[PDB]
């Protein structure tokens, strides 16, 4: 199917700072990936983003009733919807599951990669640090970065490239909003 | 509670 | 900012496909099944805590459809440029033999929001227990999509997520097999 496609897309964003103390509402209209007109509650009128959107900015700005609908949106829409979903979105907390397993940068050589798997957690913000015998190791650390699983959970792999010596104890340390004390997992050579 | 919809408007014809 | 809630909607011709959804910090709260004209909560429990009038979504889609006709004329029937997706296959958690897990196929950074996705087990299409999301918004106005496949890890089975998109010349396969 090589028929041309034509896509009409619109979003309305509610941005929250300090709970609902400060709120910004942004309505956006797009055609084929080009944003052409928007309403920003900082301004309180529509503005053309491209020339193709100018007729609508002018047209919608001439409708005072529509404008006042949008000017109130931070209250009637943003703050309202925030409250509706607060208990299972804003207040959603799922503890990370932490495991450590050894791996290799090179298959023919010995295990030289300690993987700290941190998974199933919510929200997204996470901090993972590696320690060797109680001393933080900042060198040789590589990660997947934050992985979104698309299902209100996240994960990450944080890997330490190191040559384990007998008797060494490695510790993976995880900080996350669900805990007020770091989670730790030890791995021994 | 009930989620509120932002009602889109028709562009200029 | 602390949080962002996004309502995202589109209508696409000539496919006549439309979607309406709410996003919280990158996750889907719900979308509206256009066929059944019903709210579909991303996690089942959400529906016990909140509700939504799907007719509001249907009304917006009709507006989107009208706005599409207007814009297509204004732009002199300029077609959308295909942007092919990036595809990543991963598991829900570290893999252990004979321990139930889930394969995730993450389809990212593409437009238009139309894709064919097939899970392959040893080269064979599999549909048992599979699930998927609708098209999720991005800050750059391209789209995201997830497909899922529960599975029992083994040494004999290999998997691929096969993705077809008009921006791709051939289907894109991303592989997974047991890490040894
Ligand atoms: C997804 O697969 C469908 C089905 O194979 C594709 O739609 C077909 O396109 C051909 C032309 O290439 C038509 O002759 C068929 O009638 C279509 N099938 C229908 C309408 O059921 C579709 O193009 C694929 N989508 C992508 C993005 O590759
Ligand atoms: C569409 O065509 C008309 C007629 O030439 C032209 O004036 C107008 O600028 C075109 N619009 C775009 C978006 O190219």
């Amino acid at each position: 199917d090589t028929r041309p496609r034509f896509l009409e897309y619109s979003t309305s964003e509610c941005h929250f700072f300090n709970g609902t103390e400060r709120v910004r509402f942004l309505e956006r209209y797009f055609h084929n990936q080009e944003e052409n007109v928007r309403f920003d509650s900082d301004v309180g009128e529509y503005r053309a983003v491209t020339e193709l959107g100018r007729p609508d900015a002018e047209y919608w700005n001439s409708q005072k009733d529509l404008l006042e609908q949008r000017r109130a949106a931070v209250d009637t829409y943003c703050r309202h919807n925030y409250g509706v979903g607060e208990s299972f979105t804003v207040q959603r907390r799922v503890h990370p599951k932490v495991t450590v397993y050894p791996s290799k940068t090179q298959p023919l050589q010995h295990h030289n990669l300690l993987v700290c798997s941190v998974s199933g957690f919510y929200p997204g913000s996470i901090e993972v640090r590696w320690f060797r015998n109680g001393q933080e190791e900042k060198t040789g650390v590589v990660s997947t970065g934050l992985i979104h699983n698309g299902d209100w959970t996240f994960q990450t792999l944080v890997m330490l490239e190191t040559v384990p010596r007998s008797g060494e104890v490695y510790t993976c340390q995880v900080e996350h909003p669900s805990v007020t004390s770091p989670l730790t997992v030890e791995w021994r050579a | 509670g009930v989620y509120a919809t932002r009602s889109s408007a028709v562009r200029l014809r | 900012e602390e949080h962002v809630i996004i309502q995202a909607e589109f209508y696409l011709n000539p496919d006549q496909s439309g979607e309406f959804m709410f996003d919280f910090d990158g996750d889907e709260i719900f979308h509206v099944d256009m066929a059944k004209k019903e709210t579909v909560w991303r996690l089942e429990e959400f529906g016990r805590f909140a509700s939504f009038e799907a007719q509001g979504a249907l009304a917006n889609i009709a507006v989107d459809k009208a706005n599409l006709e207007i814009m297509t004329k204004r732009s002199n029937y300029t077609p959308i440029t295909n942007v092919p997706p990036e595809v990543t296959v991963l598991t829900n958690s570290p893999v252990e033999l004979r321990e139930p897990n889930v394969l995730i196929c993450f389809i990212d950074k593409f437009t238009p929001p139309v894709v064919n996705v097939t899970w392959l087990r040893n080269g064979k299409p599999v549909t048992t227990g599979v699930s998927e999301t609708v098209f999720l918004p991005r800050e750059d106005h391209l789209f995201r999509k997830f497909h899922y496949l529960p599975f029992l890890p083994s040494t004999e089975d290999v998997y691929d997520c096969r993705v077809e998109h008009w921006g791709l010349d051939e289907p894109l396969l991303k592989h997974w097999e047991f890490d040894t």
